[PDB]
C-alpha cells in the first residue's frame, strides 16, 4: 500500500510528577489497541485522575489534552499496590476510547474522544520539530521526576522505618535523620537531579544503625 | 530591550 491512516502523534496519559506516558506511539497504524497497568501515586488513594495527552513532549503540561475522566472506589491501600488497566482503542474512523479499570474494585470509567480532536497538521509538523529541538531539555526533565519520585521513595521508606523503629532509635541517629529528610525535601522543590541525590546521600550516611534495626 | 528567537529551522 501506497497509504494508509495513522494516528499523527503519541497517545498517552499524565502520570506522577506531571510527566506523558505512552500508549499509542506516533504514526501507530490505526485501527490499534493498547492497555497498560498503572497503579496509585501515595499510600490511601481512592481515586484517579486519567488525564488523555496527545504529543511528543515529556512533561504532561506540554502536549494536546484531549480529555481526562476519574475513577474512584479504589479500596485505600499502600501505593503501587492498586492495579489500574488503562486502555486506548482507536477505531477505523480514528474515535479514540479510552477506559480505566481498577482490577480489585472492578470499578471502570471510560470517555470517547471525536476524530476532528487534537493538533491539525500545521500544530503537529511544530509539536515534531519543538520535541526534536527541546530532545536534550524534555531527557533532562524525565531524569528530574525520575531521581525526584526515587528521591521520594526513599523518604518514604525512611519514614516507615523511623515509626517501626520506634524507641529503640536512638536520639542523636534520630536528629540526624529528621534534619536530613528535611534537607532532602528541600531539594525535591529544586530542579536539581544532583542536588537531590546528594541529599538522598547525606539521608542515607546518617540512617545506617536505622537499616540495621 | 527583550530580544526573540526566531522560528524553528
Amino acid at each position: 500500500v501506497l497509504l494508509l491512516d495513522v494516528t499523527p502523534l503519541s497517545l498517552g496519559i499524565e502520570t506522577m510528577g506531571g510527566v506523558m506516558t505512552t500508549l499509542i506511539a506516533k504514526n501507530t497504524t490505526i485501527p490499534t489497541k493498547h492497555s497498560q497497568v498503572f497503579s496509585t501515586a501515595e499510600d490511601n488513594q481512592s481515586a484517579v485522575t486519567i488525564h488523555v495527552l496527545q504529543g511528543e513532549r515529556k512533561r504532561a503540561a506540554d502536549n494536546k489534552s484531549l480529555g481526562q475522566f476519574n475513577l474512584d472506589g479504589i479500596n485505600p491501600a499502600p501505593r503501587g499496590m492498586p492495579q489500574i488497566e488503562v486502555t486506548f482503542d482507536i477505531d477505523a474512523d480514528g474515535i479514540l476510547h479510552v477506559s480505566a479499570k481498577d482490577k480489585n474494585s472492578g470499578k471502570e470509567q471510560k470517555i470517547t474522544i471525536k476524530a476532528s480532536s487534537g493538533l491539525n497538521e500545521d500544530e503537529i509538523q511544530k509539536m515534531v520539530r519543538d520535541a526534536e529541538a527541546n530532545a536534550e531539555a524534555d531527557r533532562k526533565f524525565e531524569e528530574l521526576v525520575q531521581t525526584r519520585n526515587q528521591g521520594d521513595h526513599l523518604l518514604h521508606s525512611t519514614r516507615k522505618q523511623v515509626e517501626e523503629a520506634g524507641d529503640k532509635l536512638p536520639a542523636d541517629d534520630k536528629t540526624a535523620i529528621e534534619s536530613a529528610l528535611t534537607a532532602l525535601e528541600t531539594a525535591l522543590k529544586g530542579e536539581d537531579k544532583a542536588a537531590i541525590e546528594a541529599k538522598m546521600q547525606e539521608l542515607a550516611q546518617v540512617s545506617q544503625k536505622l537499616m540495621e534495626i | 530591550r527583550p530580544r526573540l528567537p526566531r522560528p524553528r529551522p
